[PDB]
DNA sequence: GGGGTTTTGGGG
DNA sequence: GGGGTTTTGGTG
DNA sequence: GGGGTTTTGGGG
């Protein structure tokens, strides 16, 4: 197998050519008719990656790759820009001024994906190590071969890929539209924004809260199975999106079966600058709290920074599998999300009780200080996406006698029967917690079969 | 101002406890929609979303009477005008019915529709399943949230708070997490169903039967 | 044998 | 090929 | 022609 560079590939031979390249863009594999699947992508290499810079505007130059197949599973799923792809038996031709490589996977063509970073996206999600630095994490057909002479080509192209993404934006301004100009687009367009929030709308759908350089916030639905790599605080490129004219309560982007959401490799200069430049926005949440009914979700809490890297566990696993799952049985501290359906005791004034640390008993302060140290004793009845349809509600405790979750309400425990200020703040919080679309993101510690909130505080 | 006629109609229906008589009257006017598909699924669009109309055995016979040279299962890419229709809520298995969400469905009951044969409609966006829309999904979740909250506040009482001693001094104490499971309502099964709206009932034809009635 | 492809009947 | 399925009609 | 396969020389 002889590999040729993109710019040196023959346009006349019309013969099968092979090559190595860096993928900067790609749609999702989509079906066209009753027997065809397609996947279009943009590739670059040392010989083709930038347009005549002088009046070009540092715009990126690239070749296109169109892979055809009879089955969905014979096409590559690009989750991240910056990775490398190896193609065999592709034919090149000029399509509207640019080099278009075509390959029929259903015939004799084949492809293989190589991770530019230490691990592939899928491997990062599962916390797996790569077999080796010469092993494809994905490829067409039942087999894939890597000759010794290829190692140099692969290793070099990786070094180049990192220099390229760290020195240039790769995804230039001409490859996407500003979110605050989305409504001016005739049809579909592309986006480059930071994921400010990942809200689990249901069993199979995630709702992404996006914000780009224009400062405009948008929401979009992202299926879990299709885009399992979405992560808060991360920057992604969305290929093919439309402005939803039917959404009045909030700005919504519509994606198609061929749309794609792609992250960037570690060395990405564009991703690095955007992660720092684009800052979280709560204007949408602040405004929604003024409406009786908000169609926008609002996360009222935030967990301590030391848990930001902790994975979440659904209520289903927390209350239905925590005593039968080997993995769940080994953990005592978990992170989860849910919404409060009801708060007990009903009387907010009884939320703070007097506690006797000697008899392990608590009592009402309606009789004053004659009960001991003041503590919070609140019992939340919660529910989530994983248990959205069942006839259950789950108890999440907020017992601070031992200091767990003492600052949850941003209000130090006190006699709510006498401290009007403290009582009023908690009453408002109570209305916000039981209000539709309000959710809680908190860490909990398992104790004697119950979950107690800790290292979590309201942010409203 | 809502541009999608279907979204606005179905939204109000849900925001009005499935009571079709409480929905704006200025919205119960004839509906001229494009037929995206006709088989195996008959789907019509309003220029933004597509919904599945449910024809009554009467509606079809009337159709076949005034239009003998027209087969319903072949109206794809054609336009129709539903002069007499109604909306009602139904409990379904969203895992099997893609035109629903959270085991709930707002059905467009068609009583009479005229096929404006060969009428070209204006270019629009690609129609999407209304039950897959972000806002409409949220609207439905709000519906269940209200029903769930009313049921829980009626079923749960007495402030049965876990005795503080159970969570305090838990060194030599072990417990099962299922102890935190609380029944939301007096529902019969393991699925929440304590809704206040009265599930609409109306005999409708299966798209398959109408297929045989026009080509055994 | 049968695909895609063009070899359009025949290799290994 | 900057696009439109479905035994897949919440990867397609 | 050449795959994978078995057809092991020949269809469309
Ligand atoms: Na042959
Ligand atoms: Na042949
Ligand atoms: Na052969
Ligand atoms: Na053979």
């Amino acid at each position: 197998y002889e590999y040729v560079e993109l710019a040196k590939a023959s346009l006349t031979s019309a013969q099968p050519q092979h090559f190595y390249a860096v993928v900067i863009d790609a749609t999702f594999p989509y079906k066209t008719n009753q027997e065809r699947y397609i996947c279009s992508l943009k590739i670059v290499d040392p010989t083709l990656y930038l347009k005549q810079q002088k009046g070009a505007g540092d715009a990126s130059d690239y070749a296109t790759l169109v892979l055809y197949a009879k089955r969905f599973e014979d096409l590559p799923i690009i989750h991240r820009a910056g990775d490398i792809i190896r193609v065999h038996r592709a034919t090149l031709r000029l399509y509207n001024g640019q080099r278009q490589f075509n390959a029929n996977v259903f015939y004799s063509s084949s492809w293989a994906l190589f991770s530019t970073d230490k691990r592939s996206v899928t491997q990062e999600i599962n916390n797996q190590d790569a077999v080796s630095d010469t092993t494809p994490f994905s490829f067409s057909s039942k087999h894939a071969t890597i000759e010794k002479n290829e190692i140099s080509i692969l290793q070099n192209l990786r070094k180049w890929a990192n220099q390229y993404f760290s020195s240039y934006s790769v995804i230039s301004s001409d490859m996407y539209t500003a979110l605050n100009k989305a409504q001016a687009q005739k049809g579909d367009f592309d986006v480059v924004a930071k994921i400010l929030q990942v809200h689990e709308l249901d069993e199979y759908t995630n709702e992404l809260k996006l914000k780009d350089a224009s400062g405009q916030v948008f929401y979009t639905l992202s299926l879990k199975l299709k885009f399992p790599h979405v992560r808060t605080g991360e920057v992604v490129r969305i290929r093919s999106a439309t402005y939803d004219e039917t959404s009045t309560q909030k700005k919504v982007l519509i994606l198609s079966h061929y749309s794609n959401i792609i992250t960037f490799i570690q060395s990405s200069k564009l991703a690095k600058e955007l992660r720092a430049k684009i800052q979280d926005d709560h204007s949408v949440e602040v405004a929604s709290l003024k409406k009786n009914v908000s169609l926008n979700a609002v996360v009222l809490t935030e967990v301590d920074k030391k848990h930001a890297a902790l994975p979440s566990t659904s209520l289903q696993d927390l209350f239905h599998h925590a005593d039968s799952d080997k993995e769940l049985q080994a953990q005592d501290t978990f992170r989860t999300q849910f919404y409060v359906t009801k708060i007990e005791p009903s009387d907010v004034k009884e939320w703070v009780k007097g506690y006797d640390r000697k008899t392990k008993k608590s009592s009402s302060l309606k009789g004053a200080s004659g009960k001991g140290d003041n503590i919070f004793q609140v019992q939340f009845l919660v529910k989530d996406a994983s248990t959205q349809l069942n006839n259950n509600t789950y108890r999440v405790l907020l017992y601070t006698q031992d200091g767990l979750g003492a600052n949850f309400f941003n209000v130090k425990a006190d006699n709510l029967h006498k401290n009007a200020d403290a009582r009023k703040k908690l009453e408002d919080s109570a209305e916000l917690l039981t209000k539709f679309n309000s959710y809680v993101d908190a860490v909990v510690e398992r104790r004697n079969g119950f979950y107690l909130i800790k290292d979590t505080k309201l942010i409203y | 101002q809502q541009q999608s006629a279907f979204k606005q109609l179905y939204t109000e229906l849900f925001n009005n406890e499935g009571d079709f008589s409480k929905v704006s009257s200025n919205l119960k006017k004839p509906l001229k929609c494009y037929v995206k598909e006709s088989y195996p699924h008959f789907l019509v669009t309003d220029g933004y979303f597509f919904v599945a109309p449910y024809f009554t055995k009467e509606a079809v016979n009337e159709f076949h009477a005034k239009f003998p040279n027209v087969n319903i299962v072949d109206l794809t890419d054609k336009v129709i005008v539903i002069n007499n229709w109604s909306l009602e809520l139904r409990r379904v298995n969203s895992a099997e019915v893609f035109t629903s969400y959270a085991n709930l469905e707002a059905r467009l009951i068609v009583h009479s529709f005229k096929p404006n044969l060969q009428e070209r409609l204006n270019p629009t966006r690609y129609p999407v399943n209304l039950f897959r829309d972000d806002e409409f999904k949220t609207t439905i979740q709000h519906f269940r949230h209200t029903a769930l909250q009313a049921a829980i506040n009626k079923t749960v009482k007495g402030d049965n708070l876990v005795d503080i001693s159970k969570v305090a001094d838990a060194a030599g104490k072990k417990g099962k997490v299922d102890a935190g499971i609380v029944k939301a309502s007096a529902s019969k099964g393991d699925e929440f169903s304590d809704f206040s709206f009265k599930e609409g009932n109306t005999a409708t034809l299966k798209i398959a039967d109408i297929f045989v009635q026009e080509k055994g």
